[PDB]
RNA sequence: CUUUAAUGUUUGAUGUUCUAACGUUGACCCGUAAUCCGGGUUGCGGACAGUGUCUGGUGGGUAGUUUGACUGGGGCGGUCU
RNA sequence: AAUUCCUUGUCGGGUAAGUUCCGACCUGCACGAAUGGCGUAAUGAUGGCCAGGCUGUCUCCACCCGAGACUCAGUGAAAUU
RNA sequence: GCUCGCCGGAAGACCAAGGGUUCCUGUCCAACGUUAAUCGGGGCAGGGUGAGUCGACCCCUAAGGCGAGGCCGAAAGGCGUAGUCGAUGGGAAACAGGUUAAUAUUCCUGUACUUGGUGUUACUGCGAAGGGGGGACGGAGAAGGCUAUGUUGGCCGGGCGACGGUUGUCCCGGUUUAAGCGUGUAGGCUGGUUUUCCAGGCAAAUCCGGAAAAUCAAGGCUGAGGCGUGAUGACGAGGCACUACGGUGCUGAAGCAACAAAUGCCCUGCUUCCAGGAAAAGCCUCUAAGCAUCAGGUAACAUCAAAUCGUACCCCAAACCGACACAGGUGGUCAGGUAGAGAAUACCAAGGCGCUUGAGAGAACUCGGGUGAAGGAACUAGGCAAAAUGGUGCCGUAACUUCGGGAGAAGGCACGCUGAUAUGUAGGUGAGGUCCCUCGCGGAUGGAGCUGAAAUCAGUCGAAGAUACCAGCUGGCUGCAACUGUUUAUUAAAAACACAGCACUGUGCAAACACGAAAGUGGACGUAUACGGUGUGACGCCUGCCCGGUGCCGGAAGGUUAAUU
RNA sequence: AGGACCGAACCGACUAAUGUUGAAAAAUUAGCGGAUGACUUGUGGCUGGGGGUGAAAGGCCAAUCAAACCGGGAGAUAGCU
């Protein structure tokens, strides 16, 4: 479950850890893996384009099914995996013909069970189907937007929508988020929550414990002088200023979104 | 103490070599400088 | 002349539907041995979004500069016809 | 008080003698609650103070061992004027 | 040449990068060498680098670069697809001895191995720009089996000692051998085989994947080392004769066992943890269009080929980077004896050096050290500097605490040598012999030999037994920052930065944001348990009043207000 | 197990002395910190000057940095010496 560990040093005492002993413990499946290099957050003109990205560890890419295609042809769960690219966990599945995938495992969802995508497809967890074929007010995760272009809402671990009302060639999704949106009836989703939802209560407890997952230190704006920060400057702690980004827009309060050929789908903002 | 020259060939023909200097409209503008002054040796390429 | 209800009056705006300009970082076929690009079929959006010229506001993000003289040293105070 | 000018404020401890230290008072020139307030085990080539041991740090210096300085042969500079 | 001193985890030996004739021989001493010079990394002349197996070249790719068309941009140009380059990584094969003044895994002697072409013979279905497998991958930890290597004994050769003794339980030296070929061992992984079927692997597949029966349970893969051979060989102390004294030619004894033992091998193993640990080709297998007597594939024998370029020397430095024959810097490999936990430290082996001015004297003063009567911080801004402490085993140990710590707190006792327990103990290792045996790199019993702590009792020497080198000073009160870390290369290492944790706010994905005249790219092959910005800075208790001003968010009755007309 | 403890190689740079026309345009000597990690290191690549990178000192960008170096406008201008 979620532990803490003992204080035999100063960098053990606040770290807390998440553990499933579910998860399996040898190779990934050599076929459905890839390479991604890091890239420090630097462009094509080499240039750092986001600040704070840089070192870690090694990982490799887990081509996981997010349009979920093939219908009518059942499938098995095998086991749930680790996969250093995302908060979820991921679940390998075999299906009758001799195929194997990747999907993201929803909460609940263990080795055995059976799977199924498609129109006629049971309202069970794990199961894909158009908006149209479920039930108004059931919980989906791994939402299209466009149909036949991949699950690409509701993905992170513990998240999931639900659909509140179907008006027409739409129906209307409130998100995590917290805000109402339209998308068509047409789009698929996968019922049911994603698992990992523990995933949030560990403590890091060690600045290098970060370190280890690709972040740099922050500093701030304070702490510089004024050549380099809107903010810096001072003889003592002096601000005197209203608080900017570093390239001085307004960083407290003031709405950055401008998108005009979007807004027809909102219902109402996240508030 | 370490000076701030470390030599390396492979390194020094990369940057300065004669393909280099070719290969950017810049770069051969070097070598018509160099030719009008009368140089024995263009580049590094020795 | 005013406080008024109403047909007919020159427009100014605010909405709704349409497809044919236009957008597509949706799907399929071809060039083709290709996650580029172009062409074709279709779904979605649709005269909106987006770009050009003109124009009111904002704009130390950036740029060029100014910030007087007298003075029992300079500054503060005072003076300048 | 890393903050208190007057100021070595006043009282208690430590010293034969303590502008520094520790515990208090409140009259806070001019503390104060995420430009965070008050505590806090462990940690520190971090600032201040006090003891034990130890000593040429000192009263107050003496002798000894090596490398120069000194004489002889060879080579042979510099600032400045 | 004989003595003396110094290094010896280096001041020894070998590679890379970098340099380019500094390498060896003969000759010369003007200039160079911080002095002289017969000497030299100096001047002049001549000589010296030998590869199918080592490296490059070659095949394959990473980060990245270039980029036919293409998209974009006043021009120059930017990005990028198909492709093509790019090691620091993956891909076939050689070892021992001898020799030159100077090269050698390259030459010679002995014994090997690899990849291709061609021919003959005997069989046979071959075929890719495609499919599948493999190549192919992290950190830490533990143990077992070994070897490189060392020590002792045995054997062989020589010795009988400048001054008391030395025919013995005495002294000195040697006791070496490779690749390859055969066997398959300690260990590690995995059930095997045969039939039928199939929405998958861009088409096909007999191959991979999936499903169902039968049947047998032992098959397969991998693997250090040992043994045999290689090898009746080579090497070998020493002796024998010249010596033109620099070296030549000849013969050549023994050539074994026990114990200890790596940070090297089995091991790309095994156990465990989260931060979840390259790509492509060579290699194996399957077929598509095609060919069918053919062409191709397999095997045996024979024969041919393996081109080109580097190869001298500098070995952490007098030859590279520092203007210098410069107390500086420079990546990897090897790793003997005694003491020791040790690659620390002391003394030595092999090997290499005494650092390119010397000779005297023995003043002040300066530099680096040794000792010091009585006192013991009285010195000084300040115990700055120096002095002191320092090891192992056992006993013992306070406030406070986040229950881990504080703590090696503080403090006390023992420590050499000899004898006995025990002519060497506990333990370790284990030969002949006996029995079985699916006879063999086996199993059971057995103890010869070898190695070997610690402890107790008695005696004994010194002023001193952790005797040298090496090797914590300790305690009390308090400010700051929680801690490990980072910082002004060259006067500031800190209370400054970072940090885990907390909060506010923006962002619905063609996300906000950033680099870009643009095209594009990062954010992210991520999706609100996610990403950016801002402030505070573990943890405990908390975080109060004010919305006038200035920002930000929302509202719309009214005043004023641009181009335009 | 551990951004655990002691301590060599390796990486640093807290104190004192020497040196200061140095052996050295930043070192030597005696002590000092980390030493399984936010570690250290070899080879190659990428970011270009009002630009880059910065655990943030206006630090670093070839002994050069509150705006590198080279060439040009250029014989800039100098009520001053
Ligand atoms: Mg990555
Ligand atoms: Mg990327
Ligand atoms: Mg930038
Ligand atoms: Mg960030
Ligand atoms: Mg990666
Ligand atoms: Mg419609
Ligand atoms: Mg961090
Ligand atoms: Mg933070
Ligand atoms: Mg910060
Ligand atoms: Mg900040
Ligand atoms: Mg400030
Ligand atoms: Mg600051
Ligand atoms: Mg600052
Ligand atoms: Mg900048
Ligand atoms: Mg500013
Ligand atoms: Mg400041
Ligand atoms: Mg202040
Ligand atoms: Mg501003
Ligand atoms: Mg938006
Ligand atoms: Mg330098
Ligand atoms: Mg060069
Ligand atoms: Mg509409
Ligand atoms: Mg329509
Ligand atoms: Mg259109
Ligand atoms: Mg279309
Ligand atoms: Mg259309
Ligand atoms: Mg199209
Ligand atoms: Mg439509
Ligand atoms: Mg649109
Ligand atoms: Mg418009
Ligand atoms: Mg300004
Ligand atoms: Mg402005
Ligand atoms: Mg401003
Ligand atoms: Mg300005
Ligand atoms: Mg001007
Ligand atoms: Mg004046
Ligand atoms: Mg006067
Ligand atoms: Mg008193
Ligand atoms: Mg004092
Ligand atoms: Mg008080
Ligand atoms: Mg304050
Ligand atoms: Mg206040
Ligand atoms: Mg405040
Ligand atoms: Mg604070
Ligand atoms: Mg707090
Ligand atoms: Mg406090
Ligand atoms: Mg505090
Ligand atoms: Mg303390
Ligand atoms: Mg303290
Ligand atoms: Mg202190
Ligand atoms: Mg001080
Ligand atoms: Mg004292
Ligand atoms: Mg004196
Ligand atoms: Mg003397
Ligand atoms: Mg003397
Ligand atoms: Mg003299
Ligand atoms: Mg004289
Ligand atoms: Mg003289
Ligand atoms: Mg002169
Ligand atoms: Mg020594
Ligand atoms: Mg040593
Ligand atoms: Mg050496
Ligand atoms: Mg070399
Ligand atoms: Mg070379
Ligand atoms: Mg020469
Ligand atoms: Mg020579
Ligand atoms: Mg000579
Ligand atoms: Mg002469
Ligand atoms: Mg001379
Ligand atoms: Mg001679
Ligand atoms: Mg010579
Ligand atoms: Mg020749
Ligand atoms: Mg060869
Ligand atoms: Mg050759
Ligand atoms: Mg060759
Ligand atoms: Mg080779
Ligand atoms: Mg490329
Ligand atoms: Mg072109
Ligand atoms: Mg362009
Ligand atoms: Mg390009
Ligand atoms: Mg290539
Ligand atoms: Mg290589
Ligand atoms: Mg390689
Ligand atoms: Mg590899
Ligand atoms: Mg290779
Ligand atoms: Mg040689
Ligand atoms: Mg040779
Ligand atoms: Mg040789
Ligand atoms: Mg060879
Ligand atoms: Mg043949
Ligand atoms: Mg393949
Ligand atoms: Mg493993
Ligand atoms: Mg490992
Ligand atoms: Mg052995
Ligand atoms: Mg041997
Ligand atoms: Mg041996
Ligand atoms: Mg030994
Ligand atoms: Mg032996
Ligand atoms: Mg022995
Ligand atoms: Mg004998
Ligand atoms: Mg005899
Ligand atoms: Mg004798
Ligand atoms: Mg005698
Ligand atoms: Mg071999
Ligand atoms: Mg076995
Ligand atoms: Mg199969
Ligand atoms: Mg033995
Ligand atoms: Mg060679
Ligand atoms: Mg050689
Ligand atoms: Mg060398
Ligand atoms: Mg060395
Ligand atoms: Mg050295
Ligand atoms: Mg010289
Ligand atoms: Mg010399
Ligand atoms: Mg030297
Ligand atoms: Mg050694
Ligand atoms: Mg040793
Ligand atoms: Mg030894
Ligand atoms: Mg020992
Ligand atoms: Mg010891
Ligand atoms: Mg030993
Ligand atoms: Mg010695
Ligand atoms: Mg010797
Ligand atoms: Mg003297
Ligand atoms: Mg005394
Ligand atoms: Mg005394
Ligand atoms: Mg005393
Ligand atoms: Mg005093
Ligand atoms: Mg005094
Ligand atoms: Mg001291
Ligand atoms: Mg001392
Ligand atoms: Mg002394
Ligand atoms: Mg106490
Ligand atoms: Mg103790
Ligand atoms: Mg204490
Ligand atoms: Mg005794
Ligand atoms: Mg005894
Ligand atoms: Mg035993
Ligand atoms: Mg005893
Ligand atoms: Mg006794
Ligand atoms: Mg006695
Ligand atoms: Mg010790
Ligand atoms: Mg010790
Ligand atoms: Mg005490
Ligand atoms: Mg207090
Ligand atoms: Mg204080
Ligand atoms: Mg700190
Ligand atoms: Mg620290
Ligand atoms: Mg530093
Ligand atoms: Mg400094
Ligand atoms: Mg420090
Ligand atoms: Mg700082
Ligand atoms: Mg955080
Ligand atoms: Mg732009
Ligand atoms: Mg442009
Ligand atoms: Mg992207
Ligand atoms: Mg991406
Ligand atoms: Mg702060
Ligand atoms: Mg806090
Ligand atoms: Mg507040
Ligand atoms: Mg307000
Ligand atoms: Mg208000
Ligand atoms: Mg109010
Ligand atoms: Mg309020
Ligand atoms: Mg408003
Ligand atoms: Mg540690
Ligand atoms: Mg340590
Ligand atoms: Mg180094
Ligand atoms: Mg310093
Ligand atoms: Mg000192
Ligand atoms: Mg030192
Ligand atoms: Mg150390
Ligand atoms: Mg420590
Ligand atoms: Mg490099
Ligand atoms: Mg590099
Ligand atoms: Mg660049
Ligand atoms: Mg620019
Ligand atoms: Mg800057
Ligand atoms: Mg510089
Ligand atoms: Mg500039
Ligand atoms: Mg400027
Ligand atoms: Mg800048
Ligand atoms: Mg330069
Ligand atoms: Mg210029
Ligand atoms: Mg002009
Ligand atoms: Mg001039």
């Amino acid at each position: 479950a979620v532990v803490k560990c003992k204080p035999t040093s100063p960098g053990r005492r606040h770290v807390v850890k998440v553990v499933n002993p579910e998860l399996h413990k040898g190779k990934p499946f050599a076929p459905l893996l890839e390479k991604n290099s890091k890239s420090g957050g630097r462009n094509n003109n080499g240039r750092i384009t986001t600040r704070h990205i840089g070192g870690g560890h090694k990982q490799a890419y887990r081509i996981v099914d997010f349009k979920r295609n093939k219908d009518g042809i059942p499938a098995v769960v095998e086991r749930l995996e680790y996969d250093p690219n995302r908060s979820a966990n991921i679940a390998l599945v075999l299906y009758k013909d001799g195929e194997r995938r990747y999907i993201l495992a929803p909460k609940g969802l263990k080795a055995g069970d059976q799977i199924q995508s498609g129109v006629d497809a049971a309202i069970k967890p794990g199961n894909t189907l158009p908006m149209r074929n479920i039930p108004v007010g059931s919980t989906v995760h791994n939402v299209e937007m466009k149909p036949g272009k991949g699950g690409q809402l509701a993905r992170s671990a513990g998240t999931y929508v639900q659909i509140v009302a179907r008006d027409g060639a739409y129906v209307t999704l409130r998100l995590r988020s917290g805000e109402m949106r339209k998308v068509e009836a047409d789009c698929r989703a996968t019922l049911g929550e994603v698992g990992n939802a523990e995933h949030m209560l560990r403590v890091l407890g060690k600045a290098g414990a970060a370190r280890w997952r690709g972040v740099r230190p922050t500093v701030r704006g304070t702490a510089m002088n004024p050549v380099d920060h809107p903010h810096g400057g001072g003889e003592g702690r002096n601000f005197g200023k209203h608080p900017v980004t570093p390239w001085g827009v307004q960083t407290k309060g003031k709405k950055t979104r401008s998108n005009k050929r979007t807004d027809k789908f909102i219902v109402r903002r996240r508030s | 103490m370490k000076r701030t020259f470390q030599p390396s060939v492979l390194k020094r023909n990369r940057s300065h070599g004669f393909r280099a200097r070719m290969a950017t409209k810049n770069g051969r503008q070097v070598l018509a400088r160099r030719r009008a002054k009368g140089r024995a040796r263009l580049t590094v390429s020795k």
